[PDB]
DNA sequence: GGCCGTACGCT
DNA sequence: GAGCGTAC
DNA sequence: GGCCGTACGCTC
DNA sequence: GAGCGTAC
């Protein structure tokens, strides 16, 4: 379940999405009580994408982001109603890592666009050298702690593009997704 | 800041491909998957050879974990019980002690109730491989060196098969005949134009574990040509006539990779919801003096030949192979044939032999070179010992050793190192009998690297040799 | 066949009373270890995992300990290793790990995939001079594998760290101890074995808890040293700090030994919502790894703090008392012992460690010294002993020729027929000779302690002191009077 | 929890009280599906002997036992009314799977004594080793310890009922004492 | 130490 | 009163 | 990879 | 369809 901050500010307040259980215990210890909450995310999450609202809104993981955030989704979503002001991805420094990353951007994008938009959606920067082996107090001093961190803001250049891309890539169509990996690495 | 766009095509790509290369799909060369490699590598650096007692299977998993696989040890031990499952692997790579599942779908029991070491025939996938055949790479932490591809001096892609979901792709290759498929690898080496359907001559289609059946070869062609097709898999069915007219249906053989208690469920649920007619009873008489025995008990009015052929349209009584045969073929996948799988094999087969020729010949040099110092040493042994007896240190007995007896450095430490007891009558005429031998050894090995058709022959008899030695029955029959 | 119900119910309670007992809930007298405990740390040990070489994972461990010595859960080997592991369980801490142990509000440890181990200092004293014929080899579980029956232990560690387990039929409550104190307990027993149990205890205090805290009274110490049952008062250290005009707050820094630290906060919350207790307006826990143990109770202005403060004492488990039950494994066997039998039972496996230490040095070298004399007499007469070599056919009729030309044993003539031809050189023949004379000295020292009782006894002293002067530290449990 | 057989004729129905799951599993799968009931006991079970009857009652272990058998408890117990004619105390050749049927025994001789009286209640004989149960194959599970041609059971048998019931009071009973005296004068 | 969510592709 | 620590 | 039953004895 | 097999 999420672990909360004290403060109800949202300007000031940010949530942090965890890969696992274990990373959470190590984020809910370092992290600056007052500002920062953690939402622990138990491996990888559904894809919106590939997935029917009945099966989204069903789905334990997309019910305790929608609850943590207060937005709701869709055309119901209220941007004044958001608890916080900065949504940090938080995953490991592997490809799995960069997987549920995309799956949490693919459920962003589709449901909370506006959240994107607003510049709200960040990813932390942990160096390549995964989450569940980070040191308590280290993962505060080098991606949480607002004077040093590094945190990367989502931003929407181009909806027309990014709208194909997302149908491409995390789409059922099978073979356009196929001919994107052929051409970007295979070939 | 990040463009969205940007770190979604960067970021999939990156787990995409590390799916590809590094998880889901098999090395033509191997047959194997990352974790199966690792696995039977770990096992052999745990020195868990057939002869050696069983080990638990938690301290295989966290020694393969610890030093290779960077992963959840579930999915580390899921891969090595498969490998013990006898109706899951045509050649078994793992022999388990304890309970490692069955048909039924009932999964093995924890890793603490386990134990495990490898099967004869993986020494063979192992054979080798600390001869220079194969190039070794830094593990995940760099801490550790693990094998890029094992030796493998049978067929395994194609023996054991593969099944892998990755991204954009996936792979699903049947088992085969292992006696089959070296004879075809044979036919190949004498013949290298050879036809896809003079292949088949030998490799007549897929053999699985589970035996059963196949209908018709129209579709093995078509997955062994393109590298795609559907195989029509049916059980073995027998119907017998009783008394006072009743029949019953006897299912001996199985699909493969197919549940049995779910198949039998599924019989069970077209009999409650009325969906087929004509069945009194249905019992799993399954035992291990046996085998596998489903009974079917047909109705007097109804007809059992009707029955079961609705039984194999509508249970998967019938089940159908989708072949798909992607392997990674020089790092990257490819969707290959019959053919292409076996030359890749086959050329794997000539750079292992080749590399382990030329490892096994700078050895024999070597050693020649040290028993040639020995010999001299041998001849004049009295000299030798006062030219060690009047140094004062090792460096001065070196530097004169090989000064006054036309010595390498190599030579002169060999015979400081030399023991007393090599001195004796027998021990002399040892050192002469090991120096003979390595000679017409070292030309032996210069003749296999001199001409390709002596090398191509020694990888044909040691083909030849694994074929004898672990080639079985067929067990899936083909029918027209 | 038929098994009458009470000869049944009779037989398997007590194999498996007399299994807990001797193999499970009891610790040693002589290492103060469980068997779980010992085979935790002798796998430590075998697996190479000394203070010295990097941190392995957890659930490696306990796999390697599990297939070799203990045949039992995962979780029943992991979550001994843990309390090892934690400052505030152990006041001498036997493992060393990395991750998440586990706190003082009884949180558990992360799973054993998340924590790495390796042994501390300290535990290299409990497994030193093992591989030295010092204790007894048993064989494991499957007979696979050899275990030991008891470590060295070169520190007195059943009082040291203490013991806490439920058997069947009994039960054992040791508390810990200060190191410093238990040696010199140990010295001042070497030197009078008729001390009385009150002359031990000027060296040894009372109980030393890892978690300090406050010891009410020597009393119920005294019962405990001279019985080995007795109840000890163990109270928090609280300060009433005068924080401004008429306003106060309750600061606690250190808490009973084995008690909950949240758990306590939820007993005072409780009683505050219940008004069983009144004048607390704000109860905060202002715990961190720097600062240590912060427990805040705000108090009311014109409210009596000191009243309060005592009332937590008696209603909450803020005051705490530790029911002593000396009951050990001596000789196979639980025993209620006292405190002058535990240092007795302690210092006579000392004894015993050191003895059989001194008689295995003393056959190797020996064994060497018979050798060396082998490769002397080689050495004075080479050209004949090469001679010698090369007319026989075979090793057998050298090994035979050697024996009788030059009067060798059948391992001296062994030797020189391994012997290396640099071993023939000016350096390597006064290398042999430097050796051999060392050794000489050094059979003589060995025997100067096997023939005396009271150089003996010096040597387990020295080394206690020596143990004493690099592991020992302060008090932390105050004990007021 | 219970896997239950095919047949509902008791005098030839069979149930074997597992210790753990895997070895339930191991089991279920080696056992003959017409005969034989499995039900699998995780880990140590309620001492009925320490318990009051609200706790027994309220215990999942216990409930499961006497669903599975159908005879009830006390009073209301009825012979008739059994599932099974066999039930077979199946735990590992260990201290620790001596002590779950010391526990089982208890919990038969305090609330389903005729059903030991009838020589309904039996105990299996597995083979004795370092090797547990759950660490056991599936067939030689069957071969050894259920098939009814080559298993070894022990029947339980009540001799004495006055001298049954001091000795369940003395090892079982909240008494400790008793117990200690007991482990004092029969240790080796 | 058993229960059990998700991605991914094919038929 | 309930919870310590090795077991299933 | 988190949730969580029981035995066993002692003293609150 | 739903379930194969390595991943979180
Ligand atoms: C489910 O499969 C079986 C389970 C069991 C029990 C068990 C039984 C439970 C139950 C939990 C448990 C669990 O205990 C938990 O272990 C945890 C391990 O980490 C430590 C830190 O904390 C422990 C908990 O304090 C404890 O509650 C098992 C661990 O090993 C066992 O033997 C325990 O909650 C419900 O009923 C026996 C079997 O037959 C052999 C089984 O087949
Ligand atoms: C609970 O806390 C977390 C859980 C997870 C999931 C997970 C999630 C689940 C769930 C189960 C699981 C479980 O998967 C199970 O593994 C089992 C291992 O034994 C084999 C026999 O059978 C496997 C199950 O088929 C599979 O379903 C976890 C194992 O490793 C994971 O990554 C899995 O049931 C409900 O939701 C991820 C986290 O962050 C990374 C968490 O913090
Ligand atoms: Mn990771
Ligand atoms: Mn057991
Ligand atoms: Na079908």
């Amino acid at each position: 379940k999420l672990a909360d901050c004290s403060s109800k500010s949202p300007e000031e307040c940010e949530i942090f999405l965890v890969e696992g259980d274990s990373a959470g215990g190590s984020t809910k210890s370092g992290r600056d009580s007052r500002t920062q909450a953690i939402l622990p995310l138990r491996g990888k999450i559904l894809n919106v994408e590939k997935a029917r609202l009945d099966r989204i809104l069903n789905n334990n993981e997309i019910r305790q982001m929608i609850t943590a955030f207060g937005t709701g989704i869709g055309g119901d979503f209220d941007l004044a109603k958001a608890r916080y002001h900065k949504i940090v991805i938080m995953t490991d420094a592997d490809v799995d890592g960069a997987h549920i990353r995309t799956l949490l951007l693919t459920f962003f994008y589709r449901f909370m666009r506006p959240l994107i938009e607003a510049g709200y959606v960040y990813i932390a920067q942990p160096p390549t050298g995964g989450l569940g082996e980070m040191n308590a107090d280290q993962l505060w001093e080098t991606t949480m702690n607002p004077e040093h961190r590094a945190l990367l803001q989502v931003k929407l250049e181009d909806a027309i593009e990014a709208d194909q891309t997302f149908e491409m890539l995390m789409g059922d169509v099978v073979e356009n997704r196929r001919q994107f990996i052929e051409d970007n690495a295979v070939y | 800041e990040r463009n969205i766009t940007s770190e979604m095509r960067e970021s999939f790509l990156d787990y995409a491909m590390s799916v590809i290369v590094a998880r889901a799909l098999p090395d033509v060369r191997d047959g194997l998957k990352p974790v199966h490699r690792r696995i039977l590598y770990g096992l052999n650096e745990q020195g868990m050879t057939p002869d050696k007692s069983y080990k638990k299977s938690a301290r295989i998993v966290g020694d393969v974990m610890g030093k290779y696989h960077p992963h959840g040890d579930s999915s580390i031990y899921e891969a090595m019980v498969r490998m013990a499952q006898d109706f899951s692997y045509r050649y078994p790579l793992v022999d388990g002690q304890g309970n490692f599942g069955s048909m039924d779908g009932d999964g093995a029991a924890a890793m603490r109730y386990t134990e495990a070491r490898m099967t004869k025939i993986t020494l063979e996938l192992l054979r080798d491989i600390n001869k220079d055949t194969i190039d070794f790479i830094d593990n995940y932490d760099g801490n550790e060196r693990e094998p890029s591809v094992l030796p493998a001096r049978f067929p395994n892609l194609l023996a054991n098969g593969a099944s892998g979901i990755a991204v954009g792709m996936a792979t699903n290759i049947p088992p085969h005949n292992l006696t089959e498929l070296i004879n075809g690898v044979l036919s190949l080496s004498k013949n290298p134009d050879i036809s896809i359907a003079e292949l088949m001559e030998d490799i007549e289609g897929p053999d699985f574990p589970t035996a059963g059946l196949i209908l018709g070869k129209s579709g093995i062609r078509r997955a062994y040509e393109t590298g795609r097709g559907s195989i029509q898999m049916r059980s073995r069915a027998v119907i017998e006539e009783r008394g006072g007219g009743r029949q019953r249906i006897v299912v001996t053989e199985i699909p493969f990779q197919v549940n049995k208690a779910r198949m039998i469920e599924k019989i069970a649920e077209l009999v409650r919801d009325k969906k087929i007619d004509g069945i009194t009873d249905l019992r799993d008489e399954t035992s291990l003096r046996t085998g596998v025995r489903v009974v079917i008990d047909v109705r007097k009015d109804a007809n059992a030949s009707v029955i079961l052929n609705n039984l194999y349209k509508q249970t998967p009584l019938q089940t159908s192979f989708g072949v798909n045969m992607i392997a990674l073929v020089n790092g990257r996948p490819k969707l290959i044939n019959l053919k292409e799988a076996l030359v890749h094999y086959l050329e794997h087969q000539k750079t292992v032999v080749r590399r382990r020729t030329q490892y096994n010949l700078r050895k024999a040099k070597d050693r020649a070179h040290i028993l040639e110092g020995l010999r001299i040493a041998l001849d004049h042994i009295d000299e030798i010992i006062s030219t060690i007896r009047e140094s004062d240190t090792d460096k001065v007995a070196m530097e004169s050793l090989q000064q006054r007896f036309k010595l390498s450095e190599k030579q002169a430490q060999a015979i400081l190192d030399m023991r007393l007891r090599r001195l004796t009558g027998l021990e002399r005429d040892k050192i002469e009998a090991e120096y003979n031998e390595l000679l017409n050894y070292i030309s032996e090995l210069e003749t296999i690297l001199a001409d390709e058709e002596v090398l191509l022959q020694l990888v044909r008899d040691e083909l030849t040799e694994i074929r004898d030695r672990f080639g079985d029955d067929r067990r899936t029959e083909i029918q027209l």
